[PDB]
């Protein structure tokens, strides 16, 4: 009993989280009202990691709805599985936050970040043994970013010795609501270098780049990227929902990947990512090959560019676990140039039985590379161009920032860029 | 008669244990409801076997043993395993969350919390004891649990049981089955602290017990049953002298006396022969000198090393089966003639030899095949060495740069420790060649 | 693609492996520090053979038998023979030596004293040389009291042994030589012997009554080229090869160099060899060895081959570093590692 | 070749073959430690919330 508490904030959070309760929801055999249908006792030994246990039998995700406005989670209520959510956990307000992280975080967040925390205390107390909390979320827009690392700030006063993971999607110009999107990314950024143990870093225009060029999409929606974060979030979290050899949970699986406190940003990874040939069977070669695929890296970062401090791949399916053993040795053997010297053994690899829906076997990637500061400069540039002529800044100094925090985030990032780059030598 | 307490901390240490008593079990001929037909004394006696084994009135053999873990999913496995009848709810302790891999969890954080429920755990077997030799303790290196508390319950165990003996079966990290970067941490820190309270410490590498499943079983990935079977295979092979009527390693004293003339230098290697697949069609029965010259095979020892260019300190010769003196004297002289034996000048070049007339007891549809005699040598060799070179070696990549040391220091650990453990480490790996090389 | 690793950048003859290795485009070099290699060219001294094949899904080759030591150092080696039944203190081939201790430090000072006087008292020739590993350091002298003293002047082991006063001398000159042989033994323990050896002649005329003036008495190929004034005078740079000192024997003495000397050469390399060959094989360790060796030997003039010292670490012919260096990539690395003739060796079969 | 102190009983035997002749912390500083350590996380913990708190 080693439950997981799950937070998901503003459009971008509700959204993702959504689809990744529907599509671990279908892993696990419950249905859109709660109730158990599945085949497998697989499917419910781990089932309270992230779901609670009521009356008749009814699995309730332990997860926390909260958004500064109501439509995004009024559709969640009315989606495929809304109803399986607690109603209680919907927190949410009227004013919005207008893609404003300094509404999130100091005006229209405040007013309501104490009635969330009440919900996630709620949920803790009901916890036999807290593992962490989880927060899905983007950095580009007011609530998600604003609010969510406010709650982050909020979550570790209260329970300071939990893990505390995010999934964060990183704003990209080609897939943008607005131009201070990189305003809050990097406001954002400095709060997840603090207090988090491990932040998957979710690129938006890497999502994108797989949906047409890979995927062969034409024209890519928000709900086309959100399917591939359904999968990966599924793959990840699939070690911790499903038995084996691994017993992990979220602090020993950080102590395996952050060699150092701030450099926990991580590369994610899915395979297959196939166009509609969508039946061929995907040898475990391939898995490992398309896995260390830049093609296949979620965060647009080259690998190639920067050193692997650690790494772990999580396989699914019934393979061969040697002749996995055999790729993924051959992979780090035939590349050792790319992974430090310093750490030896950096790549390790988890197997479950249990394959994602309608895939017979798929591989799941966590990179903690050095060459994930190609992310942050990418923010820092888009943030400098702007800030240097101070432009939009009336927005967020007309809630009561100053400029002098503006500069302050501004070196943090361009620090956390500089401790990637010494290690990288 | 004088007991001796076993215990097993970790998951290494609880699922090695769980394979050890199941063999016990076996070859006693004790039922996994703790039942003994052949034992005539109901509720009492002091043979050979009531070391490992008290009684009750009501003829249950009970193992003097206690399961400590600061997670409960793999405990939970003994409570409803085939042999949860064997032990008694007080017998397995079990916490709330691990110590995440992190040693300093384990011997600072957690281990401070729960420390004196074990040590009174301890001492209720201890009462049943009328004259205790000491404990064996089985326990992994790498694990936080195995490495970290593990080292704090032997600081303890020397002050409220100073005259006792105590022993180790250590788990070496072997990166084919271990998931955890920071082991090379975990393991010296661990050695540093327990080197002085351990009288003898038998160290099983995973990587040997894993080519030794691939090569001989023919195991394309062995699992952790796999490795544990053959594991306790060993175990057996040295704790039947203190089970079984004999004159050699009698009691726990013995094992330090015949195998450590130096306090520091008590690792002994351990070599085992013959492991035979199951699955074969029919194995020919190895001889007397056939197995006895494969306990001079790197591939059957527990720990890859080379013991032609080390020097031999003591060497034991554990027989079972159908082995005789005459025999074994045999297959030695041969050996001397054609092995590179090379003794310390300040000690005997000979061999204490020990026949069990009993041969291998194999768990019921296990991976290991029935075989009509077998030997493991206990010998210590400073080669034994070069395991705390590699390990050694990896803990200065690491920490050179301070990886992942601020996840110890947050837990109450002081970086200096660290290079204070490592220190000793290069004191160890310094005497081992001031008594090996010339 | 097999990755490899240099940690001996003073090795000509590896540089050229290396050089050839990467000519393959099929081995890729790592840095010296990175252990996820196939094969280490590895440093002289203190190679961390405890650290080889320990890399899952890597099968690791080393240029290096571990335990060769004991062959190609001067106290290890008389060592060896003497104490050996393989090879027993009566062995043929190999020059009277003796293990001598300098005095401020087991040690046979009064053994060599024993045969010394033997010698002195039945007339016999009574020459010994005195010399250790620790040189670039070496003295020539008929009495044991100069060659024991000179001994206590240093503070490392020596050996002293019986010179050979009758060395085989080429003619025209006069002079003396030494002839080295090029070993490669292979993983498998298989005895390969380079079919292309060098004599390093002495310019200078040998002189049985001047042992002070040591330049035609040690054919070394640095003291020929410093402190001989005919140096290149004969033979290029003092190195004759077998195709000119096997037409001379046959010329002068009326034999082939194959039968009255190179007989006895591949019987010394197999019996040293295969003597040692218990303590170093890596038949079924969890790493593979192979070495190549370099054997110097002295031939009397009754056309008798003797034993000088065995090089672990030796270099080549400025004319054989190509055959040569090809040689070890073929039988050592590519037959553990293959890539996607008649031999240039000579296999001393032999029971393994 | 010398066989010596040769045991025989009805379940096994044992002897000795010679092949050739030769040539703590007391419970109070324990407790120091664990406590030392708890006060190290302590401290720290103070540092993050005296953080958190500005
Ligand atoms: N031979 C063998 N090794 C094991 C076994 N279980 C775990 N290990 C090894 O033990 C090391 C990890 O230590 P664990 O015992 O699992 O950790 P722990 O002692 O429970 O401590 P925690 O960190 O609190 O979980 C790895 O090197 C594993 O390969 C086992 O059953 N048999
Ligand atoms: N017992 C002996 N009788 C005759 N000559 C001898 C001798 N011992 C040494 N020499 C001479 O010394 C030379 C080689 O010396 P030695 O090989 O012992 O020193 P070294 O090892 O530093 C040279 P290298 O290792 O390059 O062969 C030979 O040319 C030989 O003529
Ligand atoms: N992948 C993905 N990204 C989104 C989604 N919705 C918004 N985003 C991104 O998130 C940023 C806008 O933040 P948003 O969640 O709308 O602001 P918030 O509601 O105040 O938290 C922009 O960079 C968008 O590209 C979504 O459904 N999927
Ligand atoms: C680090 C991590 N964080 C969230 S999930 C996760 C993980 O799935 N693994 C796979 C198993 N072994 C690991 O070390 C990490
Ligand atoms: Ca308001
Ligand atoms: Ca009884
Ligand atoms: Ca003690
Ligand atoms: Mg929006
Ligand atoms: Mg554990
Ligand atoms: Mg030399």
């Amino acid at each position: 009993m080693r439950e997981i508490v799950h937070i998901q904030a503003g459009q971008c959070g509700n959204q993702i989280g959504a689809k990744f309760w529907e599509v671990i929801s279908d892993e696990h055999g419950i249905d859109p009202t709660g109730s158990y249908h599945g085949d497998s006792d697989l499917q419910l030994e781990r089932i309270n990691v992230y779901y609670n246990e009521a009356t008749g039998n009814k699995y309730v995700p332990r997860a926390i709805l909260v958004d500064l406005e109501p439509g995004t989670m009024d559709s969640v209520r009315s989606g495929p599985f809304g109803q399986i959510f607690r109603p209680d956990n919907f927190v949410f307000g009227q004013s919005g936050a207008g893609n404003n992280w300094a509404k999130g975080h100091y005006t229209e967040g405040a007013e309501l970040v104490d009635s969330v925390l009440d919900v996630v205390r709620k949920e803790s107390e009901s916890c036999d043994c807290l593992q962490g909390f989880q927060l899905t979320h983007s950095l580009g827009g007011g609530t998600g970013s604003g609010m969510g690392t406010l709650l982050i700030s909020k979550i570790r006063e209260e329970y300071p010795d939990r893990i505390m993971n995010t999934f964060s999607v990183m704003p990209s110009p080609k897939v943008s609501d607005t131009v201070v999107e990189p305003y809050n990314a990097t406001l954002s950024v400095h709060q997840l270098v603090e207090n988090t143990d491990e932040t998957y870093c979710i690129d938006n225009e890497a999502l994108y780049d797989i949906c047409f060029r890979t995927l062969k999409l034409t024209t890519p929606t928000y709900g086309d990227l959100n399917h591939l974060v359904s999968a990966t979030m599924s793959g990840v979290t699939t070690c911790l929902r499903f038995p084996g050899q691994l017993n992990a949970d979220l602090r020993k699986l950080a102590v395996n990947m952050v060699p150092f406190p701030r450099l926990h940003f991580f590369m994610p990874g899915f395979a297959p990512l196939t166009s509609r040939q969508q039946y061929r069977a995907l040898t475990v070669p391939e898995l490992t090959q398309q896995m260390f695929d830049s093609k296949n890296m979620m965060a647009a970062c080259d690998p190639r560019h920067g050193r692997y401090l650690t790494v772990a791949a999580i396989f699914r399916g019934r393979m061969s676990m040697k002749e996995v053993d055999e790729q993924m040795l051959n992979v780090q053997n035939k590349n050792s140039s790319y992974f430090v010297e310093w750490i030896p053994n950096n790549v390790k690899t988890a197997v479950c039985d249990i394959p994602p829906r309608g895939l017979k076997m798929s591989a799941t990637f966590i990179g903690n590379s050095t060459a994930i500061q190609e992310l942050f400069k990418r923010i820092s540039e888009q943030f400098t161009a702007m800030f240097r002529r101070k432009a939009f800044l009336h927005w967020y100094t007309g809630e009561g920032m100053d400029e002098m925090e503006f500069t302050e985030a501004e070196s943090n990032m361009n620090d956390l860029v500089s401790e990637y780059q010494q290690y990288q030598d | 008669m004088r007991e001796c307490i076993s215990i097993h901390v970790g998951q290494a240490g609880v699922q090695i244990g769980n394979a050890c008593w199941e063999l016990y079990c076996l070859e006693h001929g004790i039922q996994p409801d703790g039942q003994m037909p052949s034992d005539k004394t109901i509720g009492g006696g002091d043979d050979s076997f009531n070391t490992f084994f008290s009684e009750t009135g009501a003829g249950k053999h009970v193992p003097r043993a206690v399961f400590v873990d600061l997670e409960p999913t793999v405990i939970d496995e003994v409570r409803t395993g085939t042999y949860r009848q064997l032990f008694h709810p007080e017998q397995l302790i079990t916490g709330k969350e691990d110590a995440a891999n992190n040693y300093a969890r384990g011997h600072y954080t957690i281990g401070k919390e729960i420390i004196d429920l074990v040590l009174d755990r301890i001492r209720k077997l201890a009462d049943q004891c009328t004259g205790l030799q000491g404990f064996l303790v089985f326990h992994s290196f790498g694990g936080g649990t195995g490495s970290g508390f593990t080292s704090l319950l032997m600081e303890r165990l020397s002050v409220d049981y100073g005259k006792k003996s105590k022993l180790e079966f250590s788990i070496y990290p072997a990166p084919q089955v271990s998931t955890a970067v920071v082991e090379p941490y975990n393991s010296i820190l661990t050695t540093h602290t327990t080197l002085e309270h351990s009288d003898c410490a038998f160290m099983v590498d995973n990587e040997a017990i894993y080519d030794i499943c691939r090569r001989n079983l023919d195991i394309e990935r062995p699992t952790y049953t796999n490795l544990n079977r053959l594991i306790s295979q060993i175990v057996s092979s040295i704790t039947a002298s203190l089970r079984f009527d004999g004159a050699l390693n009698v009691d726990l004293t013995e094992f330090q006396t015949n195998l450590v003339p130096y306090p520091r230098i008590h690792f002994p290697l351990a070599t085992y022969a013959p492991v035979i697949s199951a699955e074969k069609a029919y194995h020919e029965q190895l001889s007397v000198a056939e197995i006895t010259n494969a306990c001079f095979e790197p591939a059957n020892q527990m720990v890859k090393c080379d013991p032609r260019h080390g020097k031999y300190m003591a060497c034991c010769l554990l027989y079972r089966g159908d082995v005789v003196p005459k025999d074994v004297n045999a297959a030695i002289a041969t050996i001397k003639t054609k092995r590179s034996i090379q003794f310390v000048d300040w000690c005997p070049t000979g061999f204490k030899v020990g026949i069990n007339y009993q041969p291998p007891t194999v768990v019921p549809g296990g991976d290991l095949a029935k075989v009509q005699r077998a030997v493991c040598m206990l010998s210590n060799t400073t080669a034994i060495a070069e395991a705390w070179a590699r390990l050694d070696h990896k803990f200065d990549l690491m920490y050179a740069k301070r990886a992942f040391v601020h996840w110890y220091v947050g837990e109450g650990m002081e970086e200096g420790e660290f290079s204070e453990a490592r220190e000793d480490m290069a004191a160890l790996e310094k005497d081992y060649e001031e008594v090996g090389v010339d | 693609m097999y990755t490899f690793v240099v940690r001996d950048e003073n090795s000509s003859v590896y540089a050229e492996v290396s050089r050839l290795l990467l000519a393959t485009g099929q081995w890729k070099r790592l840095r010296k520090d990175n252990p996820r290699f196939n094969l280490m060219l590895g440093e002289r001294n203190r190679l961390p053979f405890g650290r080889l094949g320990h890399e899952p899904g890597l099968v690791q080759l080393v240029n290096y038998y571990r335990g060769a030591d004991k062959l190609c150092r001067k106290a290890s080696l008389v060592k060896l023979i003497k104490t050996s039944p393989e090879l027993s203190e009566s062995c043929t081939w190999f020059p009277e030596s003796y293990v001598i201790y300098p005095t401020n430090l087991t040690d046979e000072r009064e053994v060599f004293l024993a045969a010394y006087n033997r010698r002195r008292e039945g007339r016999e020739g009574n020459v010994w040389i005195a010399k250790s590993s620790a040189g670039a350091g070496i003295l020539i002298s008929s009495e044991a009291s100069e060659l024991l003293d000179f001994i206590d002047e240093q503070g490392q082991v020596h050996v002293i042994q019986k010179y050979l006063e009758k060395p085989l001398l080429l003619e025209p000159g006069h002079r003396k030589f030494d002839i080295r042989s090029w070993v490669l033994v292979d993983h498998l323990y298989n005895i390969y012997l380079y079919r292309e050896g060098v004599l390093r002649t002495s310019s200078e005329p040998y002189n049985s009554a001047n042992f002070q003036d040591k330049t035609c008495h040690l054919t070394n190929h640095c003291i020929q080229k410093e402190y001989s004034k005919n140096y290149g005078r004969y033979e290029e740079g003092n190195e004759m090869f077998f195709e000119e000192f096997n037409q001379y024997l046959m010329d002068a003495l009326n034999t082939t160099l194959e039968n009255s000397i190179l007989l006895q050469i591949k019987h010394i390399i197999r019996s040293c060899l295969m003597c040692i060959e218990p303590a170093i094989s890596t038949k079924h360790l969890h790493y593979q060895s192979f070495q190549l060796f370099g054997f110097d030997f002295m031939v009397d003039e009754e056309l008798k081959v003797w034993l000088i010292e065995v090089n672990g670490a030796p270099a080549c012919a400025q004319k054989l570093y190509a055959e040569l260096c090809q040689g070890i990539v073929d039988v050592a690395i590519s037959s553990v590692f293959p890539l996607a003739p008649t031999s240039i060796f000579i296999k001393l079969h032999h029971h393994h | 070749m010398e066989v010596i102190e040769l045991n025989k009983c009805t379940s096994g035997q044992s002897f000795e073959v010679i092949l050739k002749p030769p040539s703590d912390p007391s419970l109070e500083e324990i407790q120091k430690k664990l406590e030392a350590a708890e006060e190290r996380r302590k401290y720290q913990e103070a540092e993050l919330l005296k953080h958190l708190a500005e």
